[PDB]
RNA sequence: AGGAGGUGCAUGGCCGCCGUCAGCUCGUACCGUGAGGCGUCCACUUAAGUGUGGUAACGAGCGAGACCCGCGCCCCCAGUUGCCAGUCCCUCCCGCUCGGGAGGGAGGCACUCUGGGGGGACUGCCGGCGAUAAGCCGGAGGAAGGGGCGGGCGACGGUAGGUCAGUAUGCCCCGAAACCCCCGGGCUACACGCGCGCUACAAUGGGCGGGACAAUGGGACCCGACCCCGAAAGGGGAAGGGAAUCCCCUAAACCCGCCCUCAGUUCGGAUCGCGGGCUGCAACUCGCCCGCGUGAAGCUGGAAUCCCUAGUACCCGCGUGUCAUCAUCGCGC
């Protein structure tokens, strides 16, 4: 089973809402800025958040 | 070998701690620290009531040093007594106090609720107290009082929380008291926020 | 009535030459690193002796 | 050409045949009535196993030298059939190895390194290398791929 | 020459002592051989959980890890006095020998 | 030009040194042409045969292998030799041929032993004692 | 015993075992053609690596499949030729070198006795011993029925190889015949369609039961 | 005082099973006179009360996940007690040395290695399905594709499940006995039923000689290289090692050559005789090892029944815990 976590989803949503222009559809850039802008200390969790914010930005640009 | 020295030191600290726990039950014992100095050894004992630890005239401290040196084999020990940083956050001390209250004869429900409220108001994310034994009748029971946030599974529950256990010897038998406290300032991995 | 009796005879080997320093048992004594601790005592003690259960 | 370019068994048998000539290597009087290790069930079936064993010991000293009685015994040990009990590994006897090494020393093929063991002398090294060279020359005809070596 | 062997159950204390020694060597200006990390010693003890014989057998593996570092320096008066003035925390053990 | 490569299989570690020569391939100093058993000899020989006679008779290889068994050491030496040959000639067509034939010659084998567990340990991680049921 | 040339055989081309080439090998059954792998391969030893995947053994060389199937004891919970062959410590399990040698000897015997490609003869035996239909229990409504079903190509190949290996083991069991001789005889008989072969007999048995129950 | 005397139907702590199952609950509101109900339901999805959407419920807690240890790829640092690829010297050997190989010193850390910090793997990308979400199937790249692979962590409770004979402990009892020490015996008995295993019933082999390749761990009345003695067990001296420096430690399965040729046999190794040793204060009850001698069932096993999805199962040996000696055992390699 592979389902995203509650706190991961909430953190991604609040991050994208707070910084609309600081993320794009690039996973590497989202990862860098998530590490920079979050108190996360786990690489796995940071990758989780980065991937989900990339997904959210893709949905936004799609409409 | 080097491991043999590590093991002997750990075992000696063990036996000293157990003996002191037996001796200083009414002194609000919280723990000890043993350090080596060129002259000998120094032992710091954390007690909520250093009055009992020191005694009257220093006879208790003199005899305690005598025993801890001869019986336990420590080399030229000097004993100092210090205050607990916060008795309401040390699980062992709270468990001992609750057991002593039960021995005194306070109703278990009232004592548990009072201790829980005091611990919560003194600053703690969460607390849980479990009382097991012959309560309310001949058939033993096990009742838990809980408040706040707590963790019991995983490395955070193994490390962050402080746990203590004590035995209250009443007239009808032994009551087991277990206390778990989550100290303030402890952050679980699930808690992250923007900086 | 002499005191020569009632005394354990010296023993250098066997199950009667090792006891748990904390329990006084005679059976499963751990001698891996000179612990001289009973199995039950060591189990109840390991977390605070420096030993850990990593995996 | 040297020992490393020749299969071990083909070289050992030839070394045994050649060593049969040297008079300093003779079977002990108790050789016919002895097994080669407590783990063995029945005694050898060769009537000249002494020379094969001595050749094997000499090659071992050449390769892994310096070595000693205990390590050679470890090499020459093996599994034992204990009956209903599970099979287990045991070492070999020491008299055979010690006498073989002493005979080799008398012949001049090995020498004692104090506190370390026994090492092959230049004479024994040349002897083994000559046997290996002859064997490799014989083998090259069958296997052309060994010519370049 | 002086060989120092430093062993502890805490990697952070180990590194603190190593960094202190390195700083002492750097300030004194004496060439220092980097800290050699020797293989960790893992004492493992497997014990039966149950205090009785009933129930399916379950075991717990309690492991104690000891970490070791080695350093080699060239003997000097000020350097060796400063080294002997090391903090040597409680959980760290230091041995000094001359070659 | 001396080139060094490494190969790993289970607990077998092989270090291969390749240079310019006549085609002498030695494993621990013993010629590859007399490797026993034939299974291990074929495992070691396969990359050279794939590469061809011209490249084979143009380089000298010395391989030192430790740990593992007679098959693990052979496979580690195979990996080391394949990598050494590929890096020496710098032929992308040869690398492609090796990848299509066997991806494991250049890429290692991650598989390792799974630690054993109680309930008839010393037999395997999942082997269990027979249950009476009555 | 055997010549030093055979002991130290040194291949120089990429062909099965370094002795036989599969370029001329022909497979007729269109069902089994996509699953009998005949790509160039010197050593039939893949160290597994195909169990993880699904249909991952469809790309393993046929000779490697035969070696793996031969590597066994013969029978532990199923009776072969009305007997059990529980070889505990003398089995070929975990001895791929021994299985490889046995298969090599069997192919040599087959080529000596037939004059054709041993791999081609093995292919013929597989084609002749692969069943085409079976029967199974299928439930419709509230009760079961003994219905007839077809067999997929991979299952056909599996059954053929299994039957050949089992027949070889049964022939060799406690008999003067060696394992290599038993395997060669079984393969040749299966190729020749002689009902004596365990593989052909079992194929015919399954076929007749399936036809009766269809 | 002491009590391994009773009570685990008086207890604490601990542990097995339900069960690594996904469940168990709280604040407020609302329905029912009440026990109680909703949230916790429905469609889809997940290993999961995992998640999306709809709703008289809106939020939350403990579980799951997160977390922690190890394995697999790459980079930085570190170069000893670890390593020896290049270069110099010395010595030796071969086809007489063109050429090739071995060892020791200097020297290096280049590769392996040890151990600290980091990167990498994130449905991140493509196609399809689902509804555009939850997500699922396949594909490229890649060391690692879908919980990366294996483990530690066992919720509210129950199971009057086991433990007072590990320690603690209520009650009851002995209290000069049930308390405390010394010898001797027993727990090792043996018409028989059962569980889990070892050895085998042979050629997918037995014997003989020869040739290869590990890892985990341990070492002070301890491991012991190395030499001498002995046919084996074993005995005497003794370097080194509190350990990346010395040792345990040149494993077996496997490969070659010869004998045996389907036979209760050169299979199988129970059962006794004689003799030689080791540990231990003590070896008969009741220890282990060794040489010779004999050679008991067993020729594949009914009903029934057990474990296992990948370096896993099966085969093959070794380390350690117990230890003065003794491993067909547990835990690991
Ligand atoms: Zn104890």
């Amino acid at each position: 089973g592979k389902i995203r976590q509650g706190f991961i989803k909430r953190v991604a949503r609040e991050l994208v809402n707070k910084y609309p222009n600081e993320f794009t559809t690039d996973f590497e850039h989202n990862k860098k800025k998530v590490q920079e802008l979050t108190n996360v200390t786990s690489k796995k969790i940071r990758n989780r958040i980065a991937g989900y914010v990339t997904k959210l930005v893709r949905m936004k640009m799609e409409g | 070998a080097i491991e043999r020295y590590f093991i002997r030191e750990a075992v000696r600290e063990m036996l000293i701690d157990e003996f002191l726990e037996k001796e200083l039950r009414r002194a609000g014992y919280g723990g000890l620290d043993i350090k080596k100095t060129p002259l000998g050894t120094k032992v710091i004992i954390f007690a909520a009531n250093p009055g009992y630890v020191i005694g009257r005239g220093g006879r208790r401290i003199r005899e305690l040093t005598r025993i801890l040196e001869k019986q336990f084999g420590l080399e030229n020990p000097q004993i100092e007594v210090e205050e607990i940083k916060n008795p309401y956050l040390n699980a062992k001390v709270q468990a001992v106090r609750l057991a002593q209250a039960l021995e005194r004869g306070i109703h278990f429900r009232r004592a548990a609720y009072a201790a829980l409220r005091a611990i919560m108001n003194n600053g703690a994310r969460g607390v849980e107290i479990r009382l097991s034994g012959k309560l309310t009748g001949e058939r033993a029971k096990s009742i838990r009082f809980y408040q706040g946030y707590l963790a019991k599974v995983g490395n955070p529950a193994e490390t962050l929380v402080s746990k203590g256990y004590a035995q209250a010897l009443l007239k009808l038998g032994v009551i087991g008291v277990k206390v778990a406290i989550m100290p303030p300032g402890a952050r679980l991995p699930d808690e992250i926020e923007i900086i | 009535a002499k005191a020569d009796y009632n005394k354990r005879k010296p023993r250098k080997f066997g199950k009667g030459a090792r006891r748990c320093i904390r329990c006084g048992q005679y059976g499963p004594i751990i001698r891996i690193q000179g612990l001289m601790l009973c199995r039950h005592c060591f189990r109840e003690v390991a977390p605070k002796l420096g030993f850990r259960k990593y995996e | 050409a040297t020992v490393y370019d020749v299969p071990g068994d083909l070289l050992v048998e030839r070394v045994a045949q050649r060593l049969k000539e040297i008079p300093e290597i003779k079977p002990p009087e108790w050789a016919p009535f002895v097994k080669t290790g407590r783990h063995k069930e029945r005694l050898p079936e060769q009537e000249d196993w002494w020379y094969y064993r001595v050749a094997s010991i000499l090659r071992r000293v050449y390769l892994d030298g310096p070595v000693g009685i205990e390590r050679l015994r470890t090499y020459y040990g093996g599994r034992k059939n204990r009956g209903h009990a599970p099979e287990k590994f045991y070492k070999a006897g020491g008299s055979i190895i010690r006498k073989a090494l002493q005979q080799l020393e008398a012949a001049g093929f090995v020498e004692k390194v104090p506190g370390k063991g026994r090492v092959i002398t230049p004479k024994g090294r040349s002897f083994l290398d000559k046997i290996a060279t002859e064997l490799k020359k014989e083998l090259e005809e069958i296997i052309p791929e060994l010519k370049k070596y | 020459k002086a060989r120092i062997k430093i062993a502890s159950t805490n990697v952070r204390s180990l590194d603190e002592v190593a960094n202190q020694i390195k700083q002492i060597a750097e300030r004194t200006g004496v060439r220092m051989s980097g800290p050699i990390p020797l293989p960790t010693k893992r004492i493992r003890i497997t014990t039966r959980k149950s205090p009785d014989g009933e129930g399916s057998a379950t075991f717990d593996r309690w492991e104690l890890r000891v970490h070791k570092r080695l350093i080699d320096i060239e003997a000097d008066e000020r350097a060796m006095r400063q080294i002997m003035r090391i903090r040597v925390p409680e959980d760290v053990t230091i041995e000094i020998e001359l070659i | 030009r001396i080139i060094q490569t490494t190969g790993k299989r289970k607990t077998a570690i092989a270090r291969a040194v390749i240079r310019e020569g006549k085609g002498r391939v030695r494993i621990n100093g013993k010629p590859v042409e007399i490797i026993e058993p034939e299974i291990a000899r074929f495992t070691i020989l396969e990359p050279l045969i794939l590469a061809g006679e011209e490249i084979w008779n143009s380089v000298d290889i010395d391989v030192k292998v430790e740990g593992g068994g007679f098959m693990g050491q052979a496979e580690a030496a195979r990996m080391a030799i394949a990598r050494a040959l590929v890096e020496w000639t710098g032929d992308m067509s040869l690398k492609e041929k090796f990848m299509k034939y066997d991806r494991t010659m250049l890429v290692g084998d991650p598989r390792r032993t799974e630690p054993h567990k109680p309930n008839r340990s010393t037999k395997g991680p999942r082997a269990k004692r027979q249950k009476s049921y009555r | 015993a055997k010549p030093l040339n055979e002991r130290f055989f040194i291949p120089h081309e990429i062909k099965v075992m370094g002795r036989w080439s599969t370029e001329d090998v022909e497979v007729r059954d269109p069902s089994l053609k996509p699953y009998i792998n005949l790509e160039p391969r010197l050593l039939p030893h893949t160290h597994g690596r195909h169990a993880k995947k699904h249909f991952g053994k469809a790309n393993v060389h046929i000779v490697e499949r035969l070696i793996n199937k031969i590597m066994r004891s013969g029978g532990s919970h199923y009776k072969v030729a009305g007997h059990f062959m529980r070889r505990e410590h003398r089995s070929l399990n975990s001895k791929k070198v021994k299985a490889y040698e046995v298969v090599k000897e069997a192919f040599k015997i087959i080529e000596q006795r037939t004059g054709k490609n041993p791999i081609q003869v093995l292919v013929w035996a597989i084609e002749n011993a692969a069943p085409r239909e079976d029967t199974t229990s299928v439930m419709f409504g509230g009760i079961r029925y003994h219905v007839a079903v077809d067999i997929s190509p991979m299952r056909r190949l599996d059954v053929a190889l299994r039957n050949i290996a089992l027949g070889a083991s049964a022939k060799c069991y406690r008999n003067k015949m060696s394992f290599a001789e038993a395997l060669a005889e079984e393969i040749i008989l299966a190729a020749n369609k002689d009902p004596k072969s365990y593989a052909y007999s079992k194929k015919l048995e399954i076929e007749r039961i399936a036809e009766s129950s269809r």
